[PDB]
């Protein structure tokens, strides 16, 4: 969970940030992790 | 505020109070203002839209199970908080399936104090009779239910009583008010006459007296009562008579006196039932009183028992009693009478 | 006054003991206790010898319990709002949110010129769900071409609808007239529609008000009943529980002679519910008369036994459908439940219960029904006592 | 013979969902201790779809709504019957969606028709068995069928009173009172079902 969910935010985020797509694919991995990991991805 | 709206499933009431506890930095204060007038808005839109597949908000669905607490924070009346918990109540009892408004009538009815609480609750009906119907029956129905059972606990149900013979007193009174709200309340009131008849006879007095003052003042079916109906309210009604005849003496007797000439008044069998009942109660052995009527041992033996027993017995079950006395104020026996024969013309 | 002036005459104040004062002081309180007039007991209370006869406080309580019989209060009926126009979205929200509690013609009238006004069209007669019409009503009402007459007459229409529904009959009528006169300008159809519901609310105004009184209709009602009967119009949209509503009126009333001889043929023929009051009228009318009555009486009877009745053995009650006779069971039973006449529902309740005692209740007109029946196998004799139990209960709370 | 225990399968499997979410370490623990057994069951039973689910990892309210509409605007005794048989026969296959229609039926319990009566209070009591906490809020309408007038309806209350009364078991003292009172001054005699009750709630509380 940890580590792997918390890149996949800065990735979304990154990505989001340069476009001023990605972001709907990194929620849905980030829903689809949750299960197992859904208190690290709220940690996070 | 979409987010708010369509996202939060079990927090949702926390997350509300803290809101409002937040709108109750003062940029962050309009901003949370702001936050809640939308809110409030998108869940009109919400719940009334495309009317036909139904709408579903997670948020109204968690708040749902906390509608009494919601009901209670919109009684205490904290300045403008009010405006949105009664806006958000009157939402939310629209959004429910089962319709849960009569739930929350109920809920503030019982626990209304003052008038401006009970302005509160002819509030929330009146924005709900717009889009609901058969409100009061059911909500009547749900909190007599909650009475008879061990819920609803005594202070609540002589609340409830007040609240609702102020309504129908405030009803009956013909201003713009009451023809504008169109409640009826004293038909739904009438429909459970049978259900208020045995709160009456309340071991709590204050039930008793609040009972007996809606029964009082509250219209009776209009088709008719039945003989049931008619025996039961006229046997509560003496009985109420008589004990708060004998409590409060006769200045606590007008509900009472009230609801038997009604009851008289309403058929020939009444009259009869109402003018038989009274006199046999007054004259019972109880409460004649109200109205001037008249109503070791082994061991000690052997202490006082010389060594022959002189006496050859004892006749019959050894001495009388020390014999029956009697003692009350002849002028409150005098106005106990005249209030029992004023009621009787 | 008189009262107060023999009082004051005969006690002699500060020349008797205090036995008499108490007494007389007992005597005023207990009546103006028996006093039910506020501004009876406030004189009396003025009196100078009421006044010196008790003490302050006792007075001052004696009064407040007084007045505490009958108190007045004054409560709120404006629905809470919060108008915050920081923007346009919450200004539409806003006007959408009266427009939902507004029971007025007027201010919905200016309520939806001014948000069509402020939109393109956004079609707001969907803008509340609980706002509903009947389908064959809603066919004819959203064909309006002009969008501000649409969703006007739409909200128009379902406020009427509802208020009817809650027994608001004053608001009801105010909008259903507001959607008439707005309807007579510019279609004949919608006009009837109209015209047809406004006829269903003064009937339910009747029996609200005026009925359960005594006081008989206006005698323009009837005619007006009358003629919906006999309209006939053949390319109007209708709904059946005008023509339930009608014929139940006329039943209560005791408008026996129309629905036994003026009724026309072709609307028995066409609908069951005129059927059914002439039949209904025709055996409450001719009691006195033996053979009249029992060939009525055995018409009414071959007509019910086919609605009881079912088609195949099977529940009736569990299909609602497959019955023999011209109406649905539940739809006789609703029929029923509208009628208020002593005497029908007399003859009602003698006739189910022979219907019961078929397959031992005993009912004052059970005698004129025929014994012997043919399809004594087709009727289905569960829901007959689901019937007569209900009809007895609707029936007992009609007339306890 | 898998097919037969499809409810179990799906329960027991259920569990372990609930097992892995509040308490991750110790099931994780437990299915290395028992791999192989699932690995085998897995090949096996390849139809149990949610079981390879579980190996990859190593709506309802919607559905209800005409069905509450009908029975809420129903009034006629046929579409209440029709719409109670319909809940009836699925809530034996879906038993959790009785939730969603308690405060509906409620007042059907207090309904004066027989049967429409009959169905909402077996319905309530499956309902309730389902979920025990649900059944104190079912107490007022229990006590108002009690002591109301309708005579069928006491009837009724009494039928189903042990079974209640076994769920509820705080305010099971109340409720056999008030089955006790209406037993006195009403003529009929209550004295088998509070038995019974008295007898099931004894051999549970105290003995």
């Amino acid at each position: 969970p940890g580590t792997i969910i918390s890149r996949v935010l800065s990735c979304g985020l990154k990505d989001f940030c340069v476009h001023g797509k990605i972001a709907s694919v990194v929620g849905i991995l980030g829903h689809l992790a949750s299960r197992h990991g859904d208190s690290i991805r709220r940690e996070l | 505020v979409h987010l708010v709206s369509q996202a939060s499933g079990a927090g949702a009431y926390r997350l509300l109070q803290f809101l409002v506890d937040t709108a109750m930095p003062d940029t962050v204060r309009e901003a949370c203002d702001r936050l809640i007038q939308l809110l409030l808005l998108h869940l009109q839109k919400l719940v009334h839209h495309r009317g036909p597949p139904p709408r579903l908000v997670p948020f109204l669905d968690a708040l749902k199970n906390h509608v009494g607490e919601l009901c209670g924070e919109t009684l205490r009346l904290e300045r403008k908080r009010f405006l949105w918990q009664h806006q958000l109540l009157g939402l939310l009892s629209v959004y429910t399936r089962p319709s849960c408004g009569p739930e929350a009538l109920g809920h503030l009815l019982s626990r209304a104090r003052s008038p401006e609480e009970l302005s509160l609750a002819t509030q929330l009906y009146a924005g709900l009779v717009v889009s609901l119907s058969g409100l009061l029956p059911l909500a009547f129905r749900s909190c007599l239910a909650r009475v008879h059972a061990g819920t609803l606990q005594p202070p609540f149900t002589a609340r409830f009583l007040r609240n609702l013979a102020l309504l129908v007193g405030w009803e009956q009174q013909g201003g713009e008010g009451p023809a504008a709200l169109g409640a009826h309340f004293g038909e739904s009131a009438s429909a459970h006459l049978s259900d208020l008849a045995p709160l009456l006879l309340h071991p709590e007095e204050e039930v008793a007296e609040a009972a007996a003052s809606l029964l009082a003042i509250c219209p009776f079916p209009s088709e008719a009562l039945s003989p049931s109906q008619l025996l039961g309210l006229v046997r509560a009604g003496v009985h109420r008579f008589f004990a708060s005849l004998r409590l409060h003496g006769p200045p606590g007797v007008a509900s009472a006196c009230q609801l038997l000439t009604r009851l008289s008044q309403t058929s020939p069998a009444g009259l009869k039932a109402v003018l038989q009942l009274l006199v046999e109660g007054a004259l019972h052995r109880g409460n004649t009183e109200l109205f001037g009527g008249q109503v070791a041992s082994l061991l000690d033996t052997n202490r006082r028992h010389i060594w022959s027993v002189f006496h050859a017995g004892v006749i019959g079950r050894g001495l009388k009693p020390p014999k029956f006395v009697q003692s009350r104020n002849q002028q409150e026996v005098i106005y106990n009478t005249q209030s029992l024969l004023s009621l009787l013309v | 006054d008189f009262l107060l002036e023999v009082c004051s005459r005969s006690v002699n104040l500060e020349k008797a003991s205090e036995s008499l004062k108490g007494n007389m002081a007992a005597f005023l309180k207990n009546v103006c206790l028996g006093l039910e007039d506020l501004q009876y007991v406030f004189m009396i209370s003025s009196h100078e010898l009421f006044i010196t006869l008790l003490k302050d406080e006792e007075r001052k309580l004696l009064v407040d319990q007084m007045r505490k019989r009958s108190p007045r209060v004054n409560l709120c009926i404006k629905p809470v709002t919060s108008f915050y126009p920081a923007s346009a979205s919450v200004n539409i929200g806003q006007l959408e949110h009266q427009l939902i509690l507004s029971v007025d013609p007027w201010r919905i009238r200016q309520i939806l010129i001014e948000l069509h006004g402020m939109t393109s069209e956004r079609q707001f007669w969907t803008v509340s769900n609980k706002w509903e019409v009947p389908s064959v009503y809603s066919g004819v009402i959203l064909g309006i071409k002009d969008n501000l007459t649409r969703d006007l007459v739409y909200i128009l229409m379902a406020k009427g609808l509802h208020c009817s529904t809650v027994k608001d009959f004053s608001h009801a009528k105010q909008l259903f007239a507001a959607c008439l006169e707005l309807v007579t300008e510019f279609s004949p159809k919608l006009r009837q529609v109209m015209l047809n519901e406004m006829l269903l609310l003064d009937i339910h105004t009747h029996e609200a008000g005026t009925g359960q009184a005594g006081e008989r209709p206006p005698s323009d009602l009837i005619s007006r009943v009358r003629g919906y009967l006999e309209m006939r119009l053949p390319d109007i949209p209708l709904r059946q529980v005008i023509a339930e509503e009608c014929v139940a009126f006329m039943l209560n009333w005791r408008e026996n002679e129309y629905l036994t001889l003026q009724v026309p043929a072709f609307l028995l023929q066409s609908n069951p519910y005129v059927k059914l009051g002439q039949l209904l009228a025709a055996t409450c009318k001719e009691l006195p008369g033996p053979k009249e009555s029992r060939r009525t009486a055995k018409d009414l009877w071959e007509v019910v036994v086919q609605i009881c009745s079912v088609s195949s053995r099977v529940s009736l009650i569990k299909q609602r459908e497959s019955t023999l006779g011209i109406m649905y069971r539940s739809e006789l039973l609703s029929f029923i439940k509208k009628l208020r006449e002593p005497l029908v529902l007399t003859i009602i309740l003698s006739l189910f219960v022979k219907l019961h005692n078929v397959r031992d209740i005993t009912a004052e007109h059970i005698s004129i029904w025929p014994s012997s029946i043919p399809n004594l196998q087709s009727v289905d004799f569960e829901a007959v006592a689901i019937t007569v139990k209900e009809l007895v209960r609707y029936t007992l709370s009609i007339n306890p | 013979s898998s097919r037969h225990l499809a409810a179990f399968i799906n329960k027991f499997v259920q569990f372990i969902h609930k097992y892995i979410t509040y308490n991750a370490p110790a099931a994780i623990s437990f299915l290395q201790k028992h791999a192989d057994p699932l690995h085998d069951l897995s090949f096996d039973n390849s139809d149990l779809v949610m079981l390879k689910s579980l190996l990859a990892g190593l709506l309802t309210a919607a559905e209800m709504a005409p069905y509450m509409k009908r029975l809420s605007r129903g009034q006629t005794v046929e579409d209440l019957l029709e719409v109670l048989s319909d809940i009836d026969e699925m809530s034996r296959r879906r038993p959790e969606i009785l939730s969603f229609f308690s405060t509906n039926l409620q007042r059907l319990m207090s309904s004066a028709e027989e049967c429409c009566r009959n169905l909402a209070f077996s319905l309530a009591l499956r309902s309730m068995q389902n979920s025990p906490s649900i059944a104190a809020a079912f107490l007022p309408t229990f006590m108002y069928c009690l002591g109301s007038q309708d005579f069928e309806v006491v009837q009724t209350a009494l039928r189903n009173l042990p079974e209640y009364a076994l769920l509820c078991q705080e305010h099971a003292a109340v409720l056999l009172h008030r089955a006790f009172l209406v037993g006195m001054y009403g003529q009929m005699d209550p004295s088998a079902q509070i038995s019974e009750a008295l007898r099931i709630l004894h051999m549970e509380a105290v003995m």
